């Protein structure tokens, strides 16, 4: 037939490939690389203080 | 491609705009993470729920 | 002119002059030469309508609606053909000639140059039709739609020749309607609805209200071999146009009692279409289409107001096609599988995949996507019709949705697997099956590149 | 083109440069790149015909018509005499819905010609725009008898109305 | 490699013949592609004169 | 500004490519998605080239191309708009399904 | 709400010699399966269930109909019943905005169309 | 809404603008606050609400914003400032539930 | 060509079990409350003798049910009843006759009064009386 490029997997937990995995690994840094500058440099919020305007006068 | 065109995007498409409104900027306490603040026990009552 | 009526008439014996089997080739060949005369000086004016001769002038007006009238002929051979080869030559002879004789009154129709050749060729019909119905039927309750297609259609329309011999001698000469330049109005009377009257409800009894249309399922439902003339018997009903000739004018200002044919018809469109989706028997379930969005022109040509007549002729034929098609789809699979009930044929798609878009493209021109001429047709309707009151948006807005359902489920429902017990419905749709199914869509979508040559003058 | 005070525009106000940057711009490397391999397998093929053209030049003319035909002529009952004051009235019914065409599309470039005022600006179309269709319906139009188009029958019983009751019984007047 | 006039039969015979549809073109209409102003910005003409 | 409006009308026009050479064009074989798939990834740097032209300038447009029928007084004819939710968004729409197919 | 549908009820042992329910079926399905294996056969079968299906319902009323009760006379009520309604709600439009069309002008004079 | 009087040109979607549009103004602080030139004001391309104070200001932080294209930056402390010009108007017009509050008190 | 006897002839009663079954067997034995009696409230020549009705209703239900066919496809030999409304219609739910629906439906109705309200955040509610003051109240300058 097609080919028996792996065989299946009687829950022997099959193996993987070795270059999958890693391949992959390196966009888990582009979300914790990424999510660096979020409070570098900000703040939860970056506003500005309202002053309670007291001023009635 | 996605994944990657994922990250970056937002920030590239709201980046780049003439802006068209006026935000109001000016947020008090309380009024401010009020979602994340949910979302925080949100994921709490998500696993001690599960 | 006789540009047209001499060489259709010199069709009649291009036929039995002929040999043996040659006949059927031999005159559908010619027939659709004459397409290229159909045109040929036609499609002129425009403005400042054509009229060629005395008492003709062929269509100005326009109201083109002549060239299809053309079409449909050699259409029906390659339609008639199928179970119409099991009978002697001599009678097929006849077949071909009296399917002549109605074409060339429906050219003597559209042009009559004035009332009175309309109504005795309005009236000359019948005797063709009525003899392809009863004779060449299939079953025994055939010989009641003899009947019933008459004493409606004859019934009322004597009340014309009562009513247009009181006007010829009243104001002028009727002889022509190129002259209208004089016409006094019609104000009240307890006479005058009467004459509004006669001179109306002769053309109802054609394009069915919701009441009276009652003889129409019963001549469709049972009705010759291919729809033989079934093809023919819609392109006959459409023909009631010539309202557009009198209501336009010759009693003008009488709307005061249209209301009645108004409710009447216009809850009938989102009545009559609703009845006929529980349907057991398929050449029903289409007949039934062929009332609704036509009694849909019956509101569209009692209110004045152009925006109507834009929409209003483009409806005449556009189910001219479509609503003629699928009584062509219906009889092939009939060929094969003999019962009409529609539940029997099921698991089709499968089995005959190239007729498969056939549906499709038929069952979508109800739907009318908006490109083709169908909504074009029907949304001229509708932006008067609103302006009347704003309410109408409701019910010919219900009548775009039951009208959907409708549709599908007649495709849907050959959608299906059956294998079931049929042994029959081998043969793959040989080319007449897939060629005369053609020569619709083709033609019928093409319209929209151009679509200023079906509009009325307004 | 076309004829310029039949379809006026504004000027251009080409909008000044302002590079004010050490950085480069890919415009630049387009404008200058997309215009070489546009103008030559373009623009030398009109040239290519237009001269190609010049072996042979037609003529279609200017169709203008002979107004003898008035509107008070002439009998009665007449016929030939009327059958031609209608094709007065048509033809004038025919001209009248196109300058309600032109004036309208000469409205859109009162917008994304600008669009940002939309307001401030144009002085004209729409303040006029309003002012031409007022002076449309009225009398040009006849309705409900638009269906007939009630040549001439109708078209002077509008303006019957527009004269029997109008100026006169306006009361007092 | 080539394999290099698939793309040249693909994109460049509609370019041209799309565009020969409007060199020609919008001169023609009276009222084609409507394109909007310039946004002018106070470096031309101008002083700012403010910030403030 | 002239090649402006004209390389988006390329992206249109290119997806009906992949449809009139279905029938006798002397049709790529099996792998005729490739030519589809390919006939998109063309498209999408195509849309890219304009994204950026109006991101300077602004100025967005219309076409006033094939009159349709025209009734009474209101003239159809088509179009189509260059603004602000047709610049950004019609390469996404675009680039996501580049990938999906 | 439709329904409870009764999917528990009395029964237990009265009924019990209610039997051959099935030998009416059981026979059929026997025959019916005689006729539907055969080796010739290239066609479909009568069903007659589905022949009384149709021809008592679309014929066969008018006529076994009679124009007696007056549950029969109800159509009044359904038929010509609301068609007069449509009319008294429309006579009365095209008319007060009738009236607002002469004296005063509800419209604008941008409106040729209509 | 400060000079009630006509409008010479009838243009509105306030093209007349009383003089410049305030939010309401004056009353008093600041009796004359001034904005900018209206005759710059739409002759960039400028929305309503745009039209408020802080135009000035707000004219300049597109400038540099079409100088450096390809940037995700021009500047925040100005956008911050920008806040500084906007926060400093909408704290001064939180002024106004403050003296209606004990101006229509006792007296 | 089915010769004579056809369908139903004048019911509801002639011999009901002359009916079911000389042909057409809608029941066994004449009685198996098949018979063709069900012509409830006649005088409306609806539904004549039929070797039909009443039989019950909510779905053929198109399951294992695997005799042979037994109920939308593969068409046993006759049972033909009532049919056409039978491709659109099952049977019982879980639970039965609760409108809770019409409950939440009208669950947020409650709200309806939330809408008179206003949810203007700043300043908060600090019971009052005269402090409203949406705009302005006493003197301007
Ligand atoms: C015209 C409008 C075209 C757009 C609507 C049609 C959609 C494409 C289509 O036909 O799907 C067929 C496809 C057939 O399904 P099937 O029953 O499994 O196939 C059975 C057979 O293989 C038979 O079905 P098929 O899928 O094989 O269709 C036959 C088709 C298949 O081969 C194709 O070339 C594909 C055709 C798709 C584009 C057709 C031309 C587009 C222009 O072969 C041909 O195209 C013959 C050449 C015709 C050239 C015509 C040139 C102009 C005249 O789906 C449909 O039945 C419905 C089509 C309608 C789609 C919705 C339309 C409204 C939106
Ligand atoms: C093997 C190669 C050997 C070398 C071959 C030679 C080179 C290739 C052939 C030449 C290229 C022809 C291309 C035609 C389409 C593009 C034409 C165009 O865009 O410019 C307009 C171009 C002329 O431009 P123009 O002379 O400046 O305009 C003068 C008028 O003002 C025009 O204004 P208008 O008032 O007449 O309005 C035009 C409008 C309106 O005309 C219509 O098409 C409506 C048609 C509805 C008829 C209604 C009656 C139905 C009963 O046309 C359309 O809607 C576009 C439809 C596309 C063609 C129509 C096909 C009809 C079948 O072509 C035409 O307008 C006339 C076309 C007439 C139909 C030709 C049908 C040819 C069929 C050949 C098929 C080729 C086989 C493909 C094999 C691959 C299959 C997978
Ligand atoms: C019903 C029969 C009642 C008809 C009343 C008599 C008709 C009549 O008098 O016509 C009115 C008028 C001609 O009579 P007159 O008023 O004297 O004309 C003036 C001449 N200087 O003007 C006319 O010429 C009108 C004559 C044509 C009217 C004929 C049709 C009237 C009845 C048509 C019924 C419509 C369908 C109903 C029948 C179908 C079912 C059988």
């Amino acid at each position: 037939g097609g080919g028996a490029h792996i065989e299946p997997r009687y829950r022997q937990f099959p193996q993987l490939t070795r270059s999958q995995v890693i391949q992959a690994e390196f966009f888990s840094a582009t979300m914790w690389f990424w999510i660096l500058w979020r409070f570098w440099h900000d703040s939860d919020a970056v506003l500005g203080h309202f002053p309670y305007p007291d001023p009635s006068q | 491609r996605l994944l990657i065109g994922s990250l970056f995007a937002g920030y590239i498409i709201s980046n780049n705009i003439p802006p068209t409104t006026i935000p109001q900027m000016t947020m008090p306490y309380y009024l401010k993470t009020t979602a994340l603040i949910v979302t925080i026990l949100g994921f709490i009552l998500a696993l001690e729920i599960s | 002119m006789l540009k047209y009526i001499i060489p259709t008439i010199m069709l009649m014996p291009l036929t039995w002059l002929s040999k043996n089997n040659m006949i059927w080739v031999n005159s559908t060949a010619h027939s659709l030469l004459i397409s290229f005369t159909s045109l040929l000086l036609m499609n002129q004016f425009g403005d400042n309508s054509l009229n060629f001769s005395l008492l003709f002038f062929s269509d100005s007006l326009s109201t083109p609606l002549l060239i299809l009238t053309m079409w449909l002929l050699p259409l029906m051979l390659m339609a008639s053909q199928h179970h119409l080869s099991k009978e002697n030559l001599t009678r097929k002879k006849l077949f071909i000639t009296m399917l002549i004789s109605l074409q060339l009154f429906l050219i003597m129709t559209f042009t009559a140059m004035e009332l009175i050749l309309f109504y005795i060729l309005f009236e000359a019909t019948l005797v063709p039709t009525l003899i392809i119905i009863t004779r060449w039927g299939n079953q025994t309750e055939r010989l009641n739609a003899g009947l019933y297609f008459l004493f409606y259609t004859l019934a009322g329309s004597l009340p014309l020749l009562v009513a247009l011999i009181y006007i010829q001698n009243t104001v002028g000469s009727l002889n022509f309607l190129m002259l209208q330049y004089w016409v006094q109005p019609v104000h009240n009377s307890w006479s005058n609805v009467f004459m509004w009257l006669a001179c109306m409800m002769a053309f109802m009894v054609k394009m069915p209200l919701y009441g009276l249309h009652l003889w129409l399922p019963k001549a469709h439902v049972e009705a010759p071999i291919a729809g033989s003339m079934v093809l023919a018997a819609v392109l006959l009903k459409l023909g009631g146009y010539g309202m557009l000739r009198i209501t336009l004018i010759l009693n003008p200002m009488t709307d005061f009692m249209a209301y009645p044919f108004i409710m009447l018809s216009l809850w009938g469109m989102i009545m009559t279409s609703s009845i006929c989706l529980r349907q057991t028997d398929l050449k029903s379930l289409i007949a039934y289409s062929s009332v609704s969005h036509m009694a849909l022109v019956i509101v569209a040509i009692l209110i004045q107001t152009p925006w109507s007549y834009m929409g209003a002729t483009a409806l005449m034929i556009a189910h001219g096609l479509t609503s003629s098609m699928l009584f062509c789809l219906a009889n092939s699979n009939y060929e094969r599988i003999h019962s009409r009930t529609m539940i029997l044929a099921r698991g089709l798609q499968t089995l005959l995949p190239l007729m498969a878009t056939w549906w499709l493209l038929a069952s979508l021109t109800n739907l009318a996507l908006p490109p083709t001429i169908n909504l074009i047709g029907e949304l001229f309707v509708v932006m008067s019709t609103f302006s009347w009151s704003n309410i109408t948006i409701i019910l010919m807005g219900v009548n775009m949705v039951i009208t959907a359902l409708y549709s599908l489920y007649m495709l849907i429902m050959t959608q299906r697997g059956k294998y079931t017990y049929h042994i029959n419905n081998i043969s793959p749709s040989f080319t007449r099956e897939n060629a005369l199914m053609s020569l619709h869509i083709l033609p019928l979508l093409l319209l929209t590149l151009n679509p200023k040559i079906i509009l009325g003058p307004l | 083109s076309w004829d310029k005070d039949v379809y006026p525009e504004p000027p251009r106000r080409t909008p000044a440069p302002s590079p004010q940057t050490s950085l480069p711009n890919p415009i630049t490397y387009l404008t200058k790149a997309f215009d070489l391999l546009v103008d030559r397998p373009v623009t030398l093929v009109r040239e290519f015909i237009e001269r190609q053209h010049a072996k042979n030049k037609y003529y279609y003319y200017h169709r203008e018509f002979r107004r003898v035909p008035d509107i008070t002529e002439c009998q009665e009952k007449d016929v030939l005499c009327m059958f031609e004051a209608e094709m007065q009235w048509r033809r004038d019914y025919k001209v009248d819905q196109e300058i309600v065409n032109i004036i309208q599309e000469r409205l859109k470039a009162c917008q994304q010609r600008e669009g940002e005022s939309h307001r401030q600006n144009c002085a004209k179309e729409l303040e006029q725009f309003t002012q031409v269709v007022k002076a449309y319906q009225d009398r040009y139009h006849d309705l409900g008898a638009h269906y007939s188009a009630r040549k001439c029958l109708a078209k002077q019983k509008q303006r019957m109305l527009a004269e029997r009751k109008a100026a006169k019984e306006a009361a007092a007047a | 490699y080539r394999h290099s006039i698939f793309a040249f039969t693909h994109v460049l015979i509609p370019v041209w013949i799309i565009h020969y549809y409007l060199k020609y073109h919008v001169t023609t209409k009276p009222y084609t592609i409507v394109e909007k102003k310039p946004r002018i910005f106070p470096g031309d003409t101008i002083l700012e004169t403010g910030e403030v | 500004m002239n090649m402006f409006s004209s390389l988006s009308l390329v992206t249109l026009l290119l997806l009906t490519m992949p449809i009139m050479m279905m029938s006798f064009n002397t049709y790529k074989p099996s792998n005729y998605p490739l030519y589809v798939k390919t006939a998109i990834s063309y498209a999408f740097i195509t849309s890219m080239i304009p994204t950026m032209m109006f991101i300077h300038s602004g100025q967005e447009l219309i076409i006033s191309n094939w009159h349709w029928l025209t009734i009474q007084t209101l003239k159809l004819s088509l179009s189509f708009k260059m603004d602000y939710f047709s610049m950004m968004f019609i390469p996404v729409a675009l680039f996501v399904t580049w990938s999906i197919m | 709400t439709t329904l409870d549908p009764a999917e528990y009820d009395i029964s237990s042992e009265t009924r019990k010699a209610q039997a051959e329910r099935l030998a009416i079926r059981s026979r059929l399905k026997r025959e019916y399966q005689l006729q539907y294996y055969d080796p010739s056969r290239r066609g479909v079968i009568e069903d007659p269930a589905l022949v009384r299906w149709t021809y008592a319902r679309s014929a066969n009323i008018y006529p076994n109909f009679r124009p007696n009760t007056k549950t029969s006379l109800l159509g009044a009520l359904f038929g010509i019943g609301p068609l007069v309604f449509w009319y008294y709600v429309f006579k009365t439009d095209r008319d007060r905005k009738e009236k607002l069309i002469q004296e005063g002008k509800l419209d604008r004079t941008f409106n040729i169309s209509y | 809404a400060r000079r009630y009087l006509g409008d010479a040109s009838v243009e509105p979607d306030p093209l007349r603008m009383p003089t410049f549009p305030p939010d309401y103004g004056f009353p008093e602080r600041k009796e004359r606050e001034m904005v900018a030139t209206q005759q710059e004001m739409n002759d960039a391309q400028l929305v309503l609400q745009q039209r408020d104070y802080c135009a000035h200001y707000l004219i300049r932080f597109l400038k540099c914003k079409r100088d450096s294209f390809p940037n995700f930056l021009a500047c925040k402390h100005e956008r911050h400032d920008w806040d500084y010009c906007e926060h400093l108007d909408y704290v001064k017009r939180m002024k106004e539930f403050e003296r209606e509050r004990r101006l229509l008190q006792r007296k | 060509a089915s010769h004579i006897t056809k369908d139903m002839l004048p019911g509801p009663y002639p011999k009901t079990p002359e009916e079911r079954a000389a042909a057409a067997k809608k029941y066994n034995m004449r009685v198996e409350d098949y018979e063709p009696y069900p012509d409830d409230g006649t005088g409306y020549g609806d539904y004549p003798k039929l070797p039909d009705r009443s039989q019950q209703e909510r779905d053929p239900w198109y399951d294992w049910d695997h005799p042979d066919l037994r109920l939308n496809w593969g068409e046993p030999m006759h049972w033909d009843l009532d049919m056409y409304i039978r491709n659109r219609v099952d049977t019982s739910p879980t639970p039965v006759n609760w409108n809770l629906m019409c409950k939440h439906l009208f669950g947020f109705v409650a709200f309806m009064l939330f809408m008179f309200w206003v949810g203007e955040t700043y300043p908060a509610y600090q019971p009052v009386g005269p402090k409203q003051y949406p705009y302005n109240n006493l003197y301007l300058e």
